[PDB]
RNA sequence: GACAAUGGUAGGAGAGCGUUCUAAGGGCGUUGAAGCAUGAUCGUAAGGACAUGUGGAGCGCUUAGAAGUGAGAAUGCCGGUG
RNA sequence: UAACUUGGGAGUCAGAACAUGGGUGAUAAGGUCCGUGUUCGAAAGGGAAACAGCCCAGACCACCAGCUAAGGUCCCAAAAU
RNA sequence: ACCGAUAGUGAACCAGUACCGUGAGGGAAAGGUGAAAAGCACCCCGGAAGGGGAGUGAAAUAGAACCUGAAACCGUGUGCUUACAAGUAGUCAGAGCCCGUUAAUGGGUGAUGGCGUGCCUUUUGUAGAAUGAACCGGCGAGUUACGAUUUGAUGCAAGGUU
């Protein structure tokens, strides 16, 4: 018997149609130019979920640094004391001690101090 | 009862569609490769 | 008063009464829970030492264990028919700090 | 998550004065071009601005390093058919002063729209005095 | 209270009208019938007298003093364009497009 | 010359921005109490009588 | 539950979703079916429900069967509109 | 931890650079034709400022965790003025 | 286990007819109000056309250009935002402002900071200045009959089968 295809490629298009909407003119109308874009998208949210992990873990660096040179120490210095002092704090922690307490993160660098 | 029928398990398969998606493996060369005789619409050469 | 404990491979600073979410737990809903591995123990209280301080553990009330928000992997190559579409929804556990 | 940003509402930013006498031109300006970031905090926050204002006197008796003053030649174009203009170093010490201090510091900021606010927080005067006397900047010492 | 007059197949295009309705709104009855009567488009006596019968409407049907009427719609949509033929050069021909446009004028007595 | 390109709605309602018309410039006559125009007749019952 | 494996074109192999029709069984509907529109919903994907508007008489579900069974492009064809 | 044998279905017969052993050319060519490896082809990620073929390394999915490779640590721009 | 108005005869329709060629000849497009015309008496603006009410009907945004009424496209209002800025127009991070959901690690807008040269064909190699696509909708390409061979299944077995 004959198929003829009807409401079957409406439903289809009008998912794309929607998960495209906010864009700019016809990147948001018509389906030919959003599918592209969705496509496009989609790659780029992979390979942006991988490098938020690396401009994070940057951002906790710097921050731990300018806390340092205000007691006459760098960041090499700093994370080189607190292995031979066996302390096993990440970045993400050290971040957030200098920013709220100003009185911790000066006991933390007394003890890798006198690590030498 | 002709409302609760079972073939024998393993004697039905379904047949095989080229040319429909790319996702089944047989999309766009169906099967044949790139241009060539063997890729024409009409076979080949006679194996005799 | 905060702490500073490690979890589910990462580290978290914990205060009283805070709502966190965490990895996954085998505990039930509705019971307890006992953090054992703190690192650091500040604020108000007096400054201790690293890498696990004596005793110094945790306690926390289950709240919930649920999934996330479900995500969209699509990654495609250009003039190469190759694409794929996969979908997640990861799991966690929300915990209570009672006392610290 | 459970990292701190700061927004338009907590931040202060300080005045400092600079004294240029005496100094290398490259070796100063490095250390004027973090000043003006921001990056001597702990609420750095990429995107958004946290830098202090900053003010260089003295901005002649700028000291070179080996032939300088005669074979640094600055380049510049007109968009015009053949126009090209040229200026040695020592010779725009001596006419604009401030112009071959201050250029020498927009040049290590990143070209943006926030690049281009944080340029505006430096003050370069050839003299000995300053006119923003109404704030108080304290004098700060290069390491 | 409201009160609409609406025309149909004006064989004038659309987008030559919609430069005069952009005059008339948002101004009162009396400032408006002068407005579309001093000036010298092809639609003016064709907006006029869709403003006109709009406040018959008004007066007749519902019952609202004019002294105090203001425009507070007017727009222009499109209609059934008429397909023709121009015949041009090498024996090649062209489309001429008699456009067509619904005009609407809806008054209020802002209460 | 053709189009190279296809326009957009954005640039098709920029260029429009200034293809508008004034109103006409009309006062009010004392004699005929209806609008009209400047330095010209009441086109309703009156005159001139400048 | 321990260990190991899971980048991929031409191509080989396996497992699934959806559309129309027939058979048997069992259901829904003028207290409103199909369709159309919107939503912050549920699945590993193809895809499946529910509520609210419009609509005015048909249509799902389970197990098998048979195919004019899936569209983004061929200076593709017809219609409409820039 | 693979090899050989029997049977079913294939695709491929336009290759490229780089290191090296050699013909031809003029110890010319991103030239051309052979031997032996690697990568691309069919391979994302980091480095060489941008740069299929060069150096490091082979992406099942998620995380605002940790340690290294090639390359790097005055500012742009993460880490020694 | 045939089609349901781009389908089925070229033709559901007054079609081998409009129409196109000196001629032999070639050839379309066009179905649907409602159960019943009960097809809007009368009033108002207007020269008319077309409208606003009142009536008919279960329904008139079912009024003969009459069932449902999608997209392209053309408009009328408003909540956020934009006139020093170098843009495959997205993505990740993120203030401020404005709403309140199929109730959950909520929705709309986006000051500013990172990373990022469309898709398909064909190629040793394409952001390519190599090819194709103005946009939207519909239609549009491994099939069936008869033979051969190799696999899975079922019946019987020195027999098996018309």
């Amino acid at each position: 018997p004959r198929v003829k295809g009807g409401t079957v490629t409406r439903a289809r298009r009008k998912k794309t149609i929607k998960l495209a909407k906010g864009y700019f003119g016809s990147k948001h109308t018509l389906y030919k130019v959003a599918k592209q874009q969705v496509m496009k998208s989609g790659q780029y949210a992979f390979r942006d979920r991988r490098q938020r992990k690396r401009d994070f873990r940057k951002l906790w660096i710097t921050r731990i640094n300018a806390a340092a040179r205000q007691h006459e120490m760098s960041y090499s210095r700093l994370m080189n004391g607190l292995k031979k002092a066996g302390i096993d704090i990440n970045r993400k922690m050290l971040s957030e001690i200098a920013i709220s307490d100003e009185k911790a993160f000066a006991q933390l660098v007394t003890k890798a101090k006198d690590a030498l | 009862k002709l409302h609760e029928l079972k073939p024998a398990e393993g004697s039905r398969k379904e047949r095989n569609r080229v040319g429909r998606g790319v996702a089944t493996g047989n999309g766009k060369t169906s099967g044949r490769g790139h241009k060539g005789q063997k890729a024409r619409s009409g076979g080949g050469v006679r194996p005799g | 008063m905060f702490a500073i404990i490690e979890t589910g491979g990462k580290q978290i600073k914990v205060e009283e009464g805070q709502e966190i979410f965490v990895e996954k737990l085998d505990v039930n809903e509705g019971d307890t829970f006992t953090f054992d591995k703190v690192l650091f123990v500040g604020g108000d209280s007096v400054k201790v030492g690293a890498p696990t301080v004596e005793g110094a553990t945790v306690t926390a009330t289950v709240n919930k264990q649920g999934r996330g928000k479900k995500i969209t992997v699509f990654t495609y190559k250009r003039r190469k028919n190759s694409k794929r579409k996969k979908g997640h929804r990861q799991p966690y556990t929300k915990l209570t700090i009672d006392k610290i | 998550r459970q990292t701190f940003m700061a927004n338009e509402s907590n931040i202060e930013r300080k005045w400092y004065v600079i004294d240029a006498e005496g100094q290398t031109l490259g070796r100063l300006s490095s250390e004027v071009a973090s000043i003006l970031r921001g990056k001597n905090k702990v609420t750095y926050t990429p995107h958004v601005d946290t830098g202090d204002y900053v003010i260089v006197i003295n901005a002649s008796k700028i000291e070179f390093t080996g032939n300088k003053e005669t074979d640094k030649v600055y380049y510049r174009h007109s968009n015009h058919p053949g126009g090209i203009k040229s200026i040695t170093a020592g010779e725009l010490r001596r006419t604009n002063p401030e112009r071959l201090i201050e250029n020498s510091i927009k040049g290590m900021l990143p070209s943006t729209r926030l690049g281009e606010k944080q340029g505006k927080k430096l003050f370069v005067y050839g003299g000995a005095e300053h006119p923003h006397a109404a704030q108080q900047p304290e004098n700060y010492e290069l390491r | 209270m409201e009160a609409k007059a609406v025309a149909r197949t004006i064989r004038i295009a659309p987008r030559k009208v919609r430069l005069v309705l952009d005059l008339i709104r948002g101004k009162n009855a009396a400032e408006a019938i002068a407005i579309l009567k001093l000036t010298n488009k092809a639609s003016s006596p064709v907006i006029e007298k869709v403003l006109m019968s709009a406040l018959a409407n008004a007066e007749h049907n519902y019952d609202m003093n004019t002294d105090e009427l203001v425009v507070k719609e007017a727009y222009a949509n499109e209609g059934p364009t008429l397909k023709r033929f121009r015949p041009r050069a090498q024996g090649r021909a062209s489309a001429i497009n008699k456009r067509t446009s619904h005009i609407t004028i809806v008054v209020s007595d802002a209460k | 010359a053709v189009p190279k390109r296809r326009t957009s709605k954005t640039r098709k309602n920029k260029r429009r921005t200034h293809f508008k018309i004034s109103v006409p410039g009309m006062t009010e006559c004392p004699n005929c109490g209806e609008y009209k125009l400047s330095h010209r007749v009441c086109k309703n019952c009156g005159s001139y009588n400048g």
